[PDB]
């Protein structure tokens, strides 16, 4: 379990993506949701999602906690604490790094809850969600009791064999905070260890690393005008729909997938 | 089988042109006249000059080695049989080729 | 939409011969996303039948 | 959108308890239907909220013991745009002109 | 699965006719219970016509 | 009220039993129902459990 545990978690990089159901309006999620998959016959989906799972926020092999970010600010949270629904009520079984492995019921659409201490911000997905009962006898629900069939469900068995998904080094990220209004300046102030390419819109448009000290941005008075791309590249992160592609960083890596789906009665 | 969307490639405050690779089914667009945004502000601050790169192709599903269905070619069937066979009395079981 | 959307030679086989109608579409202002439409998966709607 | 003593805060909810007026905080008190609803904001008597399609309309007030809530037996249309029937907004897509409850105070 | 299912000549009378084609079926291994079939109340079937 | 409460309660001998679904797989669950009449015209459900109220 420690093995494919580090390798998801060495080049992890959890990230926000934009969702379409922010619980308010329209935003970026940090517990977006990129890909459903219910071909489960039982009811169980496997799914991947941009907050981890299986470890904390130190890189340690611990399975009870959601591990995701905010801005930059990588965060932890109990699995038990966030939970997800549909059309009824789910129930989590397991989550493995990207991938998370639910006990949902049929419905249209996917939806997570994460109430933090005071702010309470969930993701909505429209993917319905098929729940394909086993055998010609048609249950909207599994019976207590009864005969056994060949059936197929995806197994909680954290085992890697046959598929991976590819990490890119991340692209550069725009972050808005950074930039500070000075006297007739910019001091857009990187964080600690952290090179902001600062970008600036003026007469002469200047890029510079600035990774260790903030830098007096003169012709560019204006914050708008200048723009802070933080690169840190840390880790490897999963190759999402949301996230801006480096060209320079072609940086594939696999990474094998926990939750494949085996046959069973 | 999985979608494969490569994150998307934008050239801000410049043009770009999709690079033909090799994938099943491998599609790529270029798209002009994006103003992407993010979390952290806009991402690029160019009105025009921002040409999208985005690339798609298909993959096998990840649970293609458990679960798929095979297509096979039949013909010339072959013919056997399990014969119980009792002869002066000699109880005899065995398999026979037909 | 059909049967032989995704063919393998063997399951482990890594060349695959994939007919999904994949087209993409222009993306939504604002959003950074891949937007693609397909006809969906023709063993799956085997299935179904 | 106000307090107990008329005062600008959009975050709380008011409402009254046998002629006792007391206010309690927007995100605390919530709505669902057939499947749960989103709160958008409040505004005096009218309230914007995002619920799914159902046939009743019931909001739970939880307060510190007594949980009391209204359940009212109206439909809620959740009828699309355009001739492609969706059940819930899709990710991407064409646009058309739509009509709906925009949630600006005027 | 019809009516008169269950035939009792009085309300407080104890003794009842009970024809339901009640059938056991095998325990699931590993569980306790009593894994019963039988139809549905004929009563029932009636009322929902 | 106390009568009724009270000859139930001196032979309850509240148990558990095995759930089909106890949330997570299947298990011996202390919430576990056995029966539940929905014949209620309004909707309202009579149902009996292993734990007492
Ligand atoms: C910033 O400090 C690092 C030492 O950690 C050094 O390698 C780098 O050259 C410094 N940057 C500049 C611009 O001097
Ligand atoms: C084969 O035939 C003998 C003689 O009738 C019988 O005793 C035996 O059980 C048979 N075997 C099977 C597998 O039926």
């Amino acid at each position: 379990s420690t093995e494919e545990l580090f390798n998801e978690y060495k080049l992890t990089r959890p990230y926000m993506a934009r969702c379409i159901r922010c619980a308010v309006g329209s935003c970026h999620s940090p517990i977006a949701i990129e890909a459903v998959k219910s071909d489960g016959h039982d009811g169980y989906v496997r799914l991947q999602t941009s907050s981890q799972y299986g470890l904390d926020s130190s890189g340690n092999l611990k399975g009870r906690t959601m591990r995701y970010d905010m801005h930059g600010t990588i965060k932890e949270i109990p699995l038990h604490q966030v939970s997800l629904y549909t059309s009824r009520p789910c129930h989590i079984v397991d989550g493995h790094g990207y991938f998370l492995l639910a006990r949902c019921p049929a419905g249209d659409s996917i939806t997570m809850e994460f109430k933090k201490d005071s702010v309470r911000h969930s993701c909505s997905v429209p993917y319905e969600v098929k729940f394909n009962p086993v055998g010609r006898e048609l249950y909207t629900h599994p019976p207590e009791h009864g005969v056994e069939q060949a059936c197929q469900v995806y197994a909680h068995d954290a085992q890697n064999r046959g598929a991976y998904v590819e990490m890119h080094l991340p692209g550069s990220e725009v972050d808005s905070s950074l930039v500070s209004l000075s006297g007739s300046s910019v001091t857009v102030t990187p964080p600690d260890g952290t090179s902001a390419l600062v970008e600036c819109e003026c007469g002469g448009t200047k890029i510079s690393e600035t990774i260790n000290k903030t830098k007096q941005f003169s012709q560019c008075t204006k914050k708008e005008q200048c723009r802070a791309y933080r690169l840190q590249n840390d880790k490897w992160v999963y190759n999402s729909d949301k996230l801006p592609k480096a060209a320079g960083a072609t940086l594939k890596g696999k990474l094998h997938v926990p939750f494949l789906l085996a046959d069973g009665k | 089988y999985k979608t494969g969307m490569d994150s998307p490639a934008i050239k801000c405050c410049g043009s770009q042109e999709c690079t033909p690779t090799y994938r099943p089914d491998e599609q790529c667009k270029v798209f002009t006249g994006v103003y992407p945004f993010m979390w952290g502000g806009a991402y690029c601050f160019c009105d025009t000059e921002n040409t999208q790169v985005s690339k798609a192709y298909v993959m096998k599903s990840d649970d293609c080695l458990a679960d798929h269905a095979e297509a096979y070619k039949a013909h010339t069937a072959s013919v056997q049989a399990f014969l119980n066979i009792t002869v002066g009395e000699h109880s005899i079981v065995t398999t026979v080729y037909v | 939409g059909a049967f032989g959307d995704i063919q393998s030679r063997t399951v482990s086989s890594s060349d695959l011969y994939a007919n999904t109608n994949l087209v993409l579409q222009r993306p939504k202002a604002g959003a950074i996303h891949v937007p693609y439409t397909q006809a969906p998966s023709g063993f799956e709607q085997w299935k179904k039948d």
